[PDB]
């Protein structure tokens, strides 16, 4: 388990956009298709998406980024 | 978790299947409280 | 007649006053005679009249318990309902699955 | 209080549709 959630908080800004980032990124995740960035620890798609953030490899703007390429992709 | 009867079973599924997603629709309890307003002699709907 | 439009007529001046005057002084006793009261009145007349009274005469208790008068009357021309709903005819029934046995 | 606002209960068709649904 994570204890606590900070350095997600700092990257991200708002503490309330945290939440929203980390579930659309854990909805892929878990809905399938994506791949986690980071090392999974026999952790949940949850808490894999919001280490990823703390990280500081997902935001509001990379996932828009890749939605965007991948849709034009096809 | 409620009154919801659309979206009860559809959330059970969704859980059996592994997405936690929620479909929220509208409570029940706020459409017998639409019926017995109307029962009075009181017009009350919801526009768009 | 010489009789006033709303004025509270008992049955025994009813039966003096229609002898009296003939079948002139047309009187009811029932919620019909509330709804005929409020159906045969015009709205913008009184408004009218009430802004006019309340423009031109000021008091302490003038001022007041006439605002909300003519409020009402604004609040019931813009909205559009008619003051002879009030007066239900037809009453509607819950659906028997919410009163169930 | 009189009593009001019964549980429900399950028959065949609607455990058979719940089996369905999943």
């Amino acid at each position: 388990a994570r204890v606590t959630v900070q350095d997600a908080v700092e990257k991200i800004g708002n503490r309330f956009d945290l939440v929203l980032v980390a579930a659309r990124r854990a909805r892929q995740m878990q809905v399938g298709g994506k791949d986690p960035l980071v090392p999974e620890e026999n952790d949940k798609t949850t808490v894999i998406a919001l280490r990823e953030i703390e990280e500081g490899l997902i935001n509001n703007q990379i996932l828009d980024v890749r939605e965007r390429q991948e849709q034009q992709e096809q | 978790k409620s009154d919801d009867v659309n979206g009860r079973t559809k959330m059970y599924k969704n859980i059996v299947d592994g997405n936690h997603q929620m479909e929220p629709g509208m409570p029940e309890s706020f459409n017998v409280l639409l019926k017995e307003i109307r029962s009075l002699g009181i017009n009350i709907e919801l526009e768009d | 007649t010489n009789l006033e439009r709303q004025q509270i007529l008992t049955e025994e001046q009813y039966l003096d006053a229609l002898e009296e005057f003939g079948d002139e002084f047309d009187a009811k006793m029932g919620a019909e005679a509330i709804q005929a009261l409020l159906k045969s009145m015009d709205l913008e007349q009184e408004c009218e009249q009430l802004r006019e009274e309340l423009n031109e005469t000021n008091s302490e208790t003038k001022r007041k318990k006439l605002t909300k008068r003519i409020k009402l009357l604004e609040a019931f021309v813009q909205s559009g309902n008619k003051p002879e709903w009030m007066i239900l005819t037809v009453l509607p029934v819950l659906p028997p699955d919410l009163r169930p046995l | 209080l009189p009593v009001y606002q019964g549980e429900t209960t399950q028959t065949l068709q609607d455990y058979l549709m719940w089996q369905v649904e999943l």
